[PDB]
C-alpha cells in the first residue's frame, strides 16, 4: 500500500524500546565538509588517518566517516551535492558575504522540488509563497520586466533590455522573490547560468550547519516577519581549528540527536518524490 | 417522598426535597474586561464557568500589579440563585483548573481574537459570603 | 456616547466569528514607505514610484493610497521624525558605528511619549520614576548635568562653574537622557540649537514597524540593562539589491499589516484619553 | 542551605513575608569593575566620591560600595579574584576578541572544582563531559598528542615534541576541550603558565556580566548545540561612559534581583 | 477605551467630595502667553523668578508654571502651539486687527480636523457649514473661481488668474467661508502658504483667552445670526502690566474652575491631521 495514506492507531501504554543510538553508529555513514584553508593550518597529511581513530572511540567503524572539502562559500554553492547519510559542513563567517551565507542554508536545510524554465518562449509568474526561482552557475545576471494584463511592461520596454529591472549580477546562487501573481519577462544570461523554478516542500532532515565564528545572522524564510532559528543551526567561536575538530568528535551524539534520516531516502516514501 | 410533599404543600405547610448535586446553575461561560485596548496586550478582569452545581472563577492581570496601590489587585464575582437552598455542603478549592492553559479567545462582539497565556499564583485573602 | 468614563465589557465565550475584513482595511486606509535617499540612486529611475504603485493594486490597495517619502540618513531623519498616514514602515541600513542612534530612533517612533516643556535658566530638575526621560533633539545638543544634594549644593560639580559640570552628550541630533531618579539636577543645554523636553512614556505605538536592512539584530528599545525585548514590529532582512528589498515588501503586505494595528490614539473612543 | 540529603517539606497557603530587599542593602557589599580607559574620559579625581553619594539614595550605606579596575580583558583574565557579596563587571566589546570574552564569562559565571596537573610525570585523560582543562599564566602554549591502548602516539611521536598538535599559542586564559576517554601526553610552557584539571558545577550567582558594545557573543557551553542566554548575561549600547554609570546607579533593584548572595 | 457605547447610571442621592482642587494644583502645569511689548515695560530680568514664587503661595509647586512669549497676533497666528496642560493667553486690542483676533481665537478655542489640499490638480468644494479652508504661512493671496455644472466658470475664465476674485491679501491666518456645494478652483501662492481642508469639532477645553483693553467684540461662529460669548472669553482694562500680572496670579482659581484639563492633545499642534 505504497501511495495510499492510511492512518495509524497507537496506544499510550506501550513500553519503550532499547537505546538504539549505538546501532546507528554501526550502519550509517557520516560526511564532513570543511574549507580548504583548514588543512593549511593543520600542517599534516595523516590528520584524516588521525581523526578516524578518534571516531572509532565514539563507536563509528573505520570505513564510515568520509571527509570532503571545498574552497570557499562561493565555489561550494555552485552545485552542493550531499550524498552520505549524515552530513555536517561547518562554514566560516564573513561580514560582507552576509546574504550569500543565508542563501546557501536555504538550499541545504530545506528541500526543493524543481521544474525547468524556458525564458525565450514563455512568460513566468509565481503562484504562492513557496515558489522561488533558484538559479545557479558560473555567473548569473538576472533581469526582470513585469507585465500588465495587456502584455505591456510596467516601467520597462519588452524590446529594449537596458530598461529591465535588475535583481542580481555575477553570483553563484540566487534565490529570487518577486510579486506573486504577475506575469514577468526574464533576461538571464544563460550561457553560464541555469534557472529553474522550485517550490519548498519541507526541511531536509539529515544535514546540519555549524557556523564558525561571528555573530548570529541566518534567515531561511525570505519573509520579513519571520526569521526562525532551528535546531540544526549551530555557532561556535574559534581561535584555532584543532579545537574545532576535537569539539565535533567529542559531541557526535548531540549532533546526530538533532537530525534524523532523510524522509525521502526511505522505501516508505515510494511514490512521494523519492530521494 | 413526592406524594408526602404533595400533601404537605397542598395544606400550606413547609416542605423540602433532598438533592445530590442539584442542577441549580444554568450553563454560562463568559468573561469581563475591566481594562482593555484594541491591541489586547494589557488586560484585567475575570472569567467564569457556571454549569450544573459548580462554579470556577478566575481573575487575571497582565501587569501583575506593578502599578496598583500596594501591589494588590482586587477581584469579585457575584452569583445569584433562582431558589433558596438550605443546609448545603460545599467544597472549596483554591484553583480553577479550566482557566490554566494557553488559549485564544474571541472579542466581545466576535470581531477579533485575543491571546491568554497564564501563570498561576495563589489566591490571596479569600472571602466567601452567603447572602439572604 | 460617554467619552470620558471607563466601563467594563462583558461577552460570551461562545460567539461566532465575523468575516475576514482584511480586504476592507486595504480599501480605506493609507500606507507610507520610507527609504534612505541612496536607495533611489541605485534604482536609476524616475518612474519607479509609478512602477511600484501598479504592483500594490494587485494586493488590494488603490492608486492614491500609498505614499513615498525620503530621508538622507538616520542622523538627519531623527532631528524631526513625524509619522503622518495610517500605517507605515521604515527602512534603515545597518551601521556598526551607529549602535546607539539606531536604538534612539526605534525608541522614539515605536513608543508613545507624553511630553512637557523645560526651562534651563529658571528651575532645578529631577526624574520621578522609571518612565521619566529627558528627550532632547535639535541641530547640536550638548548636555551637562550637575547633581545636587538635599541642601542644593553640588556633588562633584560647582554650581557656578560650568566647566566642572558633567557631560552626557556631544553635538547629537537627538538625545534620550537617563539619570538617577530622585535627585535635583542643574543643567547646561546649549538651547540655541537644541531643545530639551521633559517626557513620559505611555503604551507603545501600534501603526509603525521597523525593517533593519542588513547587519545583526540588536536594538535596546528599553532603558534597563537587565532586559532588551525584540517586539513583533521590529525585524531584519538581508540585502544585495534595493530592488529585491522593495519586491519583498510589496509581496508580503498582508503579513506586515497583520503585525501592526491602527493607532489606538487615533480613534474616536480616545476622545479624552489624550487624542480625539 | 542547599541539601541533596535531608528533605524539607514546607506547605502552601502560607503568608508571603515582607519585602526584605531593604535589609539586603544594609548588610551587603557591592563591587563594580570597569576598564581603565573609562576613568580616562571622565577625568575627574573624585568621581568615586560623587557615585557613593548616589548609591546612598537607593539605600546602600556609606561603607559598602567599592570600585576596582582592570586594564583589558587580556589582563583581567590572568587571575580574577571576585570576593565581594555582589559583583558586576563591565566588558567593552572588541570584534577580534570574540573568543576571549566567551572564555572569561565561562570562568566568571560558573563554579569550578580544580585539581593539579603534573605534565612531566603523568598522563592525563578527561572522564566527564563536564571535565575541562583551564590554564592561566603569562604565555600558555599547549601541545596535545592522543594515545592508543599500547602507549603509543596516534598522529605524533611521543619523543619528538615538534610533531605534536597544538591548541593554544601564548594566551592568558585557555579552556581546552578534548575527546573523552583517550589518555594524552602534554607539553606546555610551565615557566609562565599553570594548567589545571577543573570540573564544572552549577553557576556562580554573585557575579554578573554587562556587555558594553556590539552583539551577543556568548557560548559559555562546550557543545555546539546549546548557546543559552541566562538571567544575567545582559548588554547595553553606549556613546559616553559617564552615561553608562547613571544607568547602573539608577537600576540597582533589577540588577541585584537577578543574582544571589554567597552564603 | 473599547466600550464607550454602554449607558452609565447614577443615583440622585449620593454624597459629594472634599473638593479636589489642591490635587489639581500639585499635579498640573500652567503656561501664560504675553506679547513682547509687556517685557519692555516690565523692565526686569528676574520677573519670571519673581512671579513663579507668587504662584507658590496659591498652591502651585515650583516646577510647574512656565512663561512663553510671542511678538504680535500676526506672528503668533503662523503656528499657535499649546504646550502644557493649562493655557491662558494675553492679547492686546486695537481697531485695525479686528478680524484677525476672531481668526486666532477660533483656531485656538476649538478642535479641528484638517486634511491637506492639492489645489493645482483637482477642484475642491465644501460639504457643509462645519468645514473651512484654514491656510497659514508667511504671506499668501488666495483667489477663488466658482464653477457651474459643466466645469465652465462663472465670473472667471478658468485659464486666466486675473479674472479670479480675491479673498485674502498677505494674511498670516485665513479662514475662508464659501458657498457650500459648488466646485471651485484656487489661486493660493503655495510657495509661502499651506491651505488645508479642515472640519470643526467640539471646542477645545483647556485653553482660555484674556484680551487686554477695548470692547468685547469677537465673532467665532461663521453664521451672522450667532455671536456667542463663552465662559472662556474675558476682558481687562489696562494701564500698567504689573496690575495685569497681579490680577492673573490673584485669581488663578476662578480661571481654573473654567478650563477642565481632561482635554490634552498629547501634541503641541493646534489642529489634528487626517486622524
Ligand atoms: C459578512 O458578510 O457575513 C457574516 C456572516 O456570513 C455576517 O455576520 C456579517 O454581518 C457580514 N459582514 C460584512 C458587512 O461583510
Ligand atoms: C534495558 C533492558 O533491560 N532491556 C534489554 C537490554 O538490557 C538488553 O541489553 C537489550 C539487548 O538488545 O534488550 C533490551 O530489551
Ligand atoms: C514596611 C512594610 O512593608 N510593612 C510591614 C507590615 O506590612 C508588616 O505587617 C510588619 C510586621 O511584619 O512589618 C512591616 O515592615
Ligand atoms: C469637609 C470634608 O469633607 N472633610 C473630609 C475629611 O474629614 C476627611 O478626612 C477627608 C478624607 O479624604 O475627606 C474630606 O472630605
Ligand atoms: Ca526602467
Ligand atoms: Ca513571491
Ligand atoms: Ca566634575
Ligand atoms: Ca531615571
Ligand atoms: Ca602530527
Ligand atoms: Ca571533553
Ligand atoms: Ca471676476
Ligand atoms: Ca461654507
Amino acid at each position: 500500500n505504497y501511495g495510499i495514506n492510511l492512518p495509524i492507531t497507537g496506544s499510550m501504554d506501550t513500553a519503550y524500546a532499547n537505546s538504539t543510538q549505538e546501532e546507528t553508529f554501526l550502519t550509517s555513514t557520516l560526511c564532513l565538509y570543511y574549507p580548504t584553508e583548514a588543512a593549511t593550518e593543520i600542517n599534516d597529511n595523516s590528520w584524516k588517518d588521525t581523526l578516524s581513530q578518534l571516531f572509532l572511540t565514539k563507536g563509528w567503524p573505520t570505513g564510515s566517516v568520509y571527509f570532503k572539502e571545498y574552497t570557499n562559500i562561493a565555489s561550494f554553492s555552485v552545485d552542493p551535492q550531499l550524498y552520505c547519510d549524515y552530513n555536517v559542513v561547518l562554514m566560516k563567517y564573513d561580514a560582507t558575504l552576509q546574504l550569500d551565507m543565508s542563501e546557501l542554508a536555504d538550499l541545504i536545510l530545506n528541500e526543493w522540488l524543481c521544474n525547468p524554465m524556458d525564458i525565450t518562449l514563455y512568460y513566468y509568474q509565481q503562484t504562492d509563497e513557496a515558489n522561488k526561482w533558484i538559479s545557479m552557475g558560473s555567473s548569473c545576471t538576472i533581469k526582470v520586466c513585469p507585465l500588465n494584463t495587456q502584455t505591456l511592461g510596467i516601467g520597462c520596454l519588452t524590446t529594449d533590455a537596458t530598461t529591465f529591472e535588475e535583481v542580481a549580477t555575477a553570483e553563484k546562487l540566487v534565490i529570487t522573490d518577486v510579486v506573486d501573481g504577475v506575469n514577468h519577462k526574464l533576461d538571464v544570461t544563460t550561457a553560464t547560468c541555469t534557472i529553474r523554478n522550485c517550490k519548498k516542500l519541507g526541511p531536509r532532515e539529515n544535514v546540519a550547519v555549524i557556523q564558525v565564528g561571528g555573530s548570529d545572522i541566518l534567515d531561511i524564510t525570505a519573509d520579513p516577519t519571520t526569521a526562525p532559528q532551528t535546531e540544526r543551526m549551530m555557532r561556535i567561536n574559534w581561535k584555532k581549528w584543532w579545537q574545532v575538530f576535537y569539539t565535533v568528535v567529542d559531541y557526535v551524539d548531540q549532533i546526530i540527536q538533532v537530525m534524523s534520516k532523510r524522509s525521502r531516502s526511505l522505501n516508505s516514501a515510494a511514490f512521494y518524490y523519492r530521494v | 417522598e413526592y406524594i408526602e410533599n404533595w400533601n404537605l404543600q397542598n395544606r400550606r405547610q413547609r416542605t423540602g426535597f433532598t438533592f445530590h448535586k442539584p442542577n441549580i446553575f444554568p450553563y454560562s461561560a463568559s468573561f469581563t474586561l475591566n481594562r482593555s485596548q484594541p491591541a489586547h496586550d494589557n488586560l484585567m478582569g475575570t472569567m467564569w464557568l457556571n454549569a450544573g452545581s459548580e462554579i470556577q472563577v478566575a481573575g487575571f492581570d497582565y501587569s501583575c500589579a506593578i502599578n496598583a496601590p500596594a501591589n494588590i489587585q482586587q477581584f469579585e464575582h457575584i452569583v445569584p440563585l433562582r431558589r433558596v437552598l438550605t443546609t448545603a455542603t460545599i467544597t472549596l478549592l483554591p484553583d480553577a483548573e479550566r482557566f490554566s492553559f494557553p488559549r485564544v479567545i474571541n472579542s466581545a462582539d466576535g470581531a477579533t481574537t485575543w491571546f491568554f497565556n497564564p501563570v498561576i499564583l495563589r489566591p490571596n485573602n479569600v472571602e466567601v459570603e452567603f447572602l439572604l
